[PDB]
Parts: C-alpha cells; structure tokens; sequence
RNA sequence: UAAGGAACUCGGCAAAAUGACCCCGUAACUUCGGGAGAAGGGGUGCUCUGUUAGGGUGCAAGCCCGAGAGAGCCGCAGUGA
RNA sequence: GGAGAGUUUGAUCCUGGCUCAGGACGAACGCUGGCGGCGUGCCUAAUACAUGCAAGUCGAGCGGACAGAUGGGAGCUUGCUCCCUGAUGUUAGCGGCGGACGGGUGAGUAACACGUGGGUAACCUGCCUGUAAGACUGGGAUAACUCCGGGAAACCGGGGCUAAUACCGGAUGGUUGUUUGAACCGCAUGGUUCAAACAUAAAAGGUGGCUUCGGCUACCACUUACAGAUGGACCCGCGGCGCAUUAGCUAGUUGGUGAGGUAACGGCUCACCAAGGCGACGAUGCGUAGCCGACCUGAGAGGGUGAUCGGCCACACUGGGACUGAGACACGGCCCAGACUCCUACGGGAGGCAGCAGUAGGGAAUCUUCCGCAAUGGACGAAAGUCUGACGGAGCAACGCCG
RNA sequence: GGUACCUAACCAGAAAGCCACGGCUAACUACGUGCCAGCAGCCGCGGUAAUACGUAGGUGGCAAGCGUUGUCCGGAAUUAUUGGGCGUAAAGGGCUCGCAGGCGGUUUCUUAAGUCUGAUGUGAAAGCCCCCGGCUCAACCGGGGAGGGUCAUUGGAAACUGGG
RNA sequence: CCGAAGGUGGGACAGAUGAUUGGGGUGAAGUCGUAACAAGGUAGCCGUAUCGGAAGGUGCGGCUGG
RNA sequence: CCUCCU
C-alpha cells in the first residue's frame, strides 16, 4: 500500500514505570532565534510498549498513531539500542 | 405583629435587603404594626450598588407577615416571613420591582403601585 | 418567535420529537429485551428479540435519528452477547 | 407559650441555645509549641446482602470484636430518653 | 543600502541623557474653507434602547374555503337578478426546502484558538454532478374547515371529519451487523477485494402530451450502491505575550484493565486497580490578548499595530440544556433560570438594535429613521416571479489619498 | 438619473489655500509694553531703544487646507545578534568550595545528531514588490515569477561541532 | 442520577476611600548655624555604634579618591 | 561666622 508515513521520532527512554507506556525524550539542538547559539532543547513524548520490554537508556524509535490515551500519541515501533544499568 | 426592633426582609429591588423597625407610625403608644401599616426603619443590610444604602432611615409598608391578617368573611392569610417595601411619602415604592406575594389588604390602604407591581396578590 | 416560518418550525419540531422519541423508546425497549434474555439463558428468544430490535433500530435510521454508525455499533454489541451465551 | 427577639437591665443577671461519636474543613496572630474542639459544614435509626472485609481466641466446632459498602424500610424527628 | 543638529564648560575633549528636523493615523481640536474623483467614518458603554425595516418562498404536494365563467339554465322592470362548477385563479391552514448562509461584534480565549504540520487504517460529508438498483404491495391518523367548550382577552382544549410529495405494515434489496472461509497484505491498532447463509433495511408521485385506456414517455422528482467533489471533525511537530516582588502544581490527576458513550480516537464518562504526570527548557498563579494574510516604520536587523478589506476562531441580553437534522448543542427558534422592555380586566403571554437607519447615555470624537433589487450574489420554484437594510446607489462629514 | 460626458453661448468669468521665515531648516523692521502683560519643542525672551510678546507693515515650502494636541517607528551602534560597556564617567560579586549548566589538548578510526548540499510538495486571494501590461497616465485592475520553512520526505558529502 | 441560577460559610486577591501620620519633590529674594570644596581652618570619605536643634560630633576598624 | 534675587 502506497501510504504516506506519519511523523516519526527517535530518543532515549526517560520513563517506563507507566505500564503499556513510555516517555521518549527527543533531545535536539534548536538555534536560538536572535543570538543563533545551538541551545540544548528536549521534547518529551508518550509512546506505547505493549510487552513492557523497554527500560532506562533505550534509544527507541517511535511513530505517530491514533491517540492511545489522554497524553499517549505514539507506539514503540522498535527498541533500536538496549542500554543496561 | 411588627414592633420596634423587628427585622424585616425587603420585598423589592430598592437596594435594602433587611430593615430594622424604628417606629410603628400612627399614634402615640402604638405597639404593633400589621400588613398595610407604615413603619420607620433603618437599613441593616443592603445590596451593593442599590439606591437605598445601609444606615438610611426610611419609611416602609409591611406587605407580608407571619401573624398575617383576618378578613371580614372569617378567613385568614399568613405568610412564612415578615416583609416590607421601602416607600416615598406618597406610597409609591422606591424600587421598581416587588418580589413575592403581597396581601390584598394593600389595596384597601391605597398602595396601588405596589399591588400592581407584585407577582401575586392573595 | 416573531417570524412566520419560525412559528411553524416551533410547532413542527415539537410534534416531530414526540413521534421520534416513540421510535427511540421502542428501540431501547427492544434492546432491553435482548439484554434481559442473556441473564435467563434463552438464546432462541434472544434471536427473535434481536430481529425486532434490529427492525426498530433501522426504522430510526430511516427517519433520521440513529446514525448508521450508531446502529452498526448496537447490533455489534448485541450479537457478541448472543454468541457469548453459547 | 402566639408575634417579636435584648426593645429588658447598671450589666443578656437569669434562662434559652451549644453539647456524643465519625468525617470534611479551619483565619489573624505566634514565643513556631500553639491559636484549635478555631470558625463553618456533613453523617448517625432499622432491615437485607451478612455468622460482610478484616481482626482476637481455638486443632476444629464455636465464641468474641468489627469497618466500609450496596440495596431497601419507617417516623415530625434516628447520639429519637 | 545606512547624512545629522542643538543643549553640561570661562574654554576643552569625553561620557551621558534630553530636544529637534522624517514618515505614519479610523484621529480630535482651532481658524479658515471652492469644486470634483476614489477611499474612509462608535477606537469610548459586548451600555440601555422609542419606531420602522433586515428571510422567506414552492398551488405543477395539499383538502379547503373564496373567486373565475367558456357555455347551458335564469325570473324577466333589458333593467338587473342570477342556478349549475369553465379552463383554472387568490392561497389563511397543512406538507417541503431554506432558515446553521449571508450580515454583525471581538466579549471570552495564553488554547492544537491560530500560523506552518497526519491518520485519512479513528471520522463525517445533505445539496451538486456521474456511474450503478428501484417508486411494488398495507392501511391508519390529523390540521384547516367545521361542531362544542373555553378565553374581555391575548391565545387554546375537546368531538366528528377530509387531504397530502406528512406518517406507519410487509416481501425482495448489494448497504449494515453477525458468522463461515478465502484472496491479498500493511505503519501496530490492521486494511482492501470476493462468495454463501442468518438478520435487518427502499420510494411519492404532481405537471404537460400521447394511451391500442394493456400502457409507454419525458423535464421535475422520491428511494438504494460504488464514485468524484464539497464543506466539517479529531490528532501532532514546530512557531509566536508580560510578571519569579508568582515555586511548587495536579487527585479523573498519570497510566492500566473493563464497561459505556461518540460520526469518530481518546479519563471522553464511569467501575476497579495501582502510583503516576507536570515543572528552573518556568510548571502553577496573576495580568494582558482573538490568531493570521497584512499594515506602519526602518539600510537592514528589528520594533510597533492587527480599524477598513480576505481567511481561521469565538460569541449572539446574562447563564444552563437538549430537540430537529447531512449540519446548530441555533444572529433575528424553543425549553428552563436571571436582570431589563412590552402586553395582560392579573390567570397568563411577547421580545432581545454586537442586522440597516435612528435615539439616549458615555465620550475629544465618528453619518441618512434615504432610494432601488436595474447590477452582482443568495434562498425558494419547472418557470414567471417573490423576499433580500446582503448588495448597488445616493445623503452626510476637508477625515484621508489624488485629481 | 435627465446623473456622468458632448455642443453652445453669458464668458477665463465661477476654482486659491494654509502654514512657516533665531539655528536646526532657504527666508525683518516700526510702534506699544517695561520681570508687567505675556512667550516657550529645545536652548531661552520681557526689569523703559525686545530681529523670539501685543500689534502694524513686510517673505520659502507643499498646494483648500494647514496649525495644535495624542499614538507608533526613525534618527537613538541609546538594551548593542547585526552593533555598546564596567581602573578614575553608571558598572567586577568581599572571598572561596562547588551542584546543574556553558565551554573544552593532539593523533587516528568509525558514526552521522548538528553542519552543508541535490531533488520533490505547499506557503490562498488582495496588498507591497521583479519584468511589468491594460484602463488617456492615473489617487487604479490582469497574468507569469519571486520571496515565503530553525518544514517535511529522501539521496549524498563528512572538514568542523557532537557520539562510540 | 447529573445539573444552571440561588442560598449559607470561612478564607484568598484587587481597587476606591479614611481621622491622622511619614518622609519625598518643587517653589526670585524667610529663620538658624557653617558641615563639605583650599591643610576649608579638627584632611576627607567608607562600614558600624552612640550622642546632639540642624548640618554634624565622637569611638573602633578601613581607604587615599589627603 | 556670614555675604539677598535676576
Ligand atoms: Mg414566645
Ligand atoms: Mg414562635
Ligand atoms: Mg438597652
Ligand atoms: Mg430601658
Ligand atoms: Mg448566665
Ligand atoms: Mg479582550
Ligand atoms: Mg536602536
Ligand atoms: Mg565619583
Ligand atoms: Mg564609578
Ligand atoms: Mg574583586
Ligand atoms: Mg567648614
Ligand atoms: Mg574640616
Ligand atoms: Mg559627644
């Protein structure tokens, strides 16, 4: 099927305790509008992990979905990296 | 049966909410006033922004009482409360609206503007 | 109102609702019959109730009350309960 | 004890009112302890679910303590004195 | 594509503010005033409003009054009368569509409201125009009109009726649901296509003409599928205000599971579980604010503004709720409450100028109680046409820009 | 609306203005006041010879108006990213220890978030503007472009910043 | 059941106003002294304490901008 | 010790 993809993101798993759910933090370097320095921005996200596989440190990719709760808007597509301790 | 110190609800939109009876008018040692009698009174509670202000001495006509009133046919009327309407010397109400039912007795005393403005006259 | 067709639309819509409520009530009552039958363990009656339900459901769709998706949702819910009995 | 409600009186004197338990909630100010039961509110009988959950005792049977719920029932009024 | 000047001293250089020359405006006020052509004109009280007018239409749905008279009849003062229902006309009342647009105002809103972002696999989508099936067979009621009772009344309840393109019954219907499998797959939840069974679900005829009076038509038009299109709904990244002399906030709060609801995804609602979520990258609170196209200014960076004109949003005397539907949880509707206006013989009714004009009030200050749908665009209708303070014009005012 | 526009007389008749004139910024003398009366954007004028006040006569801009007050941007490299400072002009914290943060020697390999780059989609119409045309030029309307994104999506490059 | 308005209650916040009171600013020619500027006639100034109509004085420590 | 205002 020739489907246009939704906006996909990747980041570190900062939260996990919420079962069936995670917080993925897409850190990035937005330029400041006036002064032009790369400032360390960080957008948190809320994705879904049905199996409860992800943990602290996992640099997972997530893709947009139907609203899976009030805050949740994404799914755990794949655990790319698997950090431990 | 309203006497000195009786507090009344004000049944109008003049600004006064509660009045204290200073004097029953109409004779020297007159103890008690009933429906259709005029009283001098002070405003104890007022609505903020109203025409009539707290502390003003004013005339009011009693329009409902708990004691109520007897009619020549041997029937009576009573209300759950004592209430009056602030008036000018010509009997016209200082407010523009009357709240709650008033007694037929006000027609007899020629408080016509009040009787016309009242939602019910029993 | 203070318009001719407004006064008609006032008088019309009242008379429509009454008629309309009938059919919803009829539907909802017919839905309760199926729901009641699940408790008693009687599928044979639930099928014959589900037909009368489904009739009353679809009459509301025709008039312009129950949306097709709304009806779709109801007949789903009921049929799962009937099959869940057996 | 009608209506009124401190008009009484030197003075609310006397009387009335408040009053139990559980729950919510509680200001100024403060020596940071307090203030505080501040204030202001809500619940409270009986029946069934029900020898409830749970707890004590006991090998058990049993006995004892016992929330909080839901559904009802009655009265003007359930800490009905 | 970028200009400076005056002013601290007795005089000096510097630092440093202040002031001026420029442009802009919905301006106001003085004084003065000729005409013309385009444009602009409540920024204050989202204050209250007298009066009028601003959405009504379809008789080719409609029984019915009330007319029509082509003709016959018509007693007979030819003067007037008439008795039948002419083609068909006027269309209170019923039924349909529209009234959710167009118009107005920016009160609220610091929010996915907006400006630039997806599912379209989470949705909806009447009207319009296509391609694809049909209007077959049951009746039963109800306005008006009438009868009766009300209402001084305003308005209205019974009784017998009558119609409809109003409504309901049943068959067979691809839709829809369920199940039985397949086929094929995506971005996980899946999606798309096909076949049978079970279950459910359709319509409406009014005109003009021809009927071999069996019927067959055609514009309009009723109903069903796959489309396209159109207009809505949700979601998301990222953007764009002030105050820390606002540092903690939250308890349906954060996620789960289940149930319900919704066109639709979802604490959206609830039950039962846990204990989360947010925040120094400024949460929370307070203040202010419709956002955007743009506009003014400037070499530009920036700064300010968001009247007029276009788009998105929100609101409609204040506040709450649903009904009808493809679509308002309604701008000239209703239901309920509140404060105000009106009527009421007192029981009860009616309305909302942030529609055009206008009035009062506020204010430094902002128009005509105007003419016309001829034009453009709507709504209705097959059309003629009707309605249209939308709109076109004109009145007013040196308020601009320019002839 | 018998309104625009034409003809044709009465005929250039009906159609000139306001403000400013120390300096900034091109533009002066009588008289009457006498620190009074008054003036004033700033500097400042007037106490008995006022080129800035009251009056009277006299002149550069733009063109039925222009003065006055109000608001905004400029001038103001005067909140300074572009583009400023802190010995004495305003300005170094009294001095440490340090959490977060900011910043970080050299080589090499690898990565590719940042950085750069190609291609594709949208950023309505009006307005302002590039060529700009038409309406007699205008105080105005059309088309094709451009800008418009710290924006997607994808393919490269890999020095530099970041990660191993 | 939910539920607008209403009622009751105790808090929070903002504005207006208030007897009186506090300094502040400004104001051609008021009164008192003379603190500072010169070694300003006791070098001045900084912190702090205390005292005094008032500038100020005095102590302690500091600075040179003596 | 003080030295009116412009
Ligand atoms: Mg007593
Ligand atoms: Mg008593
Ligand atoms: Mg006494
Ligand atoms: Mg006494
Ligand atoms: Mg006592
Ligand atoms: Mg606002
Ligand atoms: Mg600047
Ligand atoms: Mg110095
Ligand atoms: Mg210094
Ligand atoms: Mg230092
Ligand atoms: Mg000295
Ligand atoms: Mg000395
Ligand atoms: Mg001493």
């Amino acid at each position: 099927s020739e489907r246009n993809q939704r906006k996909v993101y990747q980041g570190r798993v900062v939260s996990d305790k919420m079962d069936k759910t995670i917080t993925v933090v897409v850190e990035t370097y937005k330029k400041h509008t006036l002064y032009g320095k790369r400032v360390k921005y960080s957008k948190k996200f809320k994705a879904h992990d049905e199996n409860n596989q992800a943990k602290i440190g996992d640099i997972v990719k997530i893709m947009e979905t139907r609203p899976l709760s009030a805050t949740k808007r994404f799914r755990l597509v794949e655990v790319v990296e698997e950090a431990v301790i | 049966m309203i006497q000195q110190e009786t507090r009344l609800k004000v049944a109008d939109n003049s600004g006064a909410r509660e009045v204290l009876t200073i004097k029953v008018l109409g004779g020297s040692g007159r103890k008690t006033a009933n429906i259709g009698d005029v009283i001098v009174c002070t405003v104890k509670q007022a609505t903020p922004g109203g025409v009539v202000k707290k502390g003003e001495v004013v005339k009011a006509v009693i329009v409902r009482t708990k004691s109520g009133a007897r009619r020549s046919d041997g029937s009576y009327i009573s209300f759950d409360e004592n209430a009056c309407v602030i008036i000018r010397d010509d009997k016209s109400p200082r407010g523009t609206r009357i709240f709650g039912p008033v007694a037929r007795e006000l027609r007899e005393n020629n408080f016509m503007k009040i009787v016309s403005l009242a939602p019910e006259v029993i | 109102p203070n318009i001719k067709s407004a006064i008609k639309r006032t008088k019309t819509n009242n008379e429509r609702r009454v008629h309309n409520a009938t059919i919803k009530s009829a539907m909802r009552t017919a839905i309760k019959q199926v729901e009641a039958s699940v408790a008693n363990n009687e599928a044979d009656k639930a099928k014959t109730a589900l037909t009368e339900a489904a009739k009353r459901i679809d009459k509301a769709v025709k008039t312009g009350l129950v949306h097709k998706n709304t009806a779709a949702r109801y007949k789903s819910r009921l049929a799962k309960k009937v099959n869940g009995l057996s």
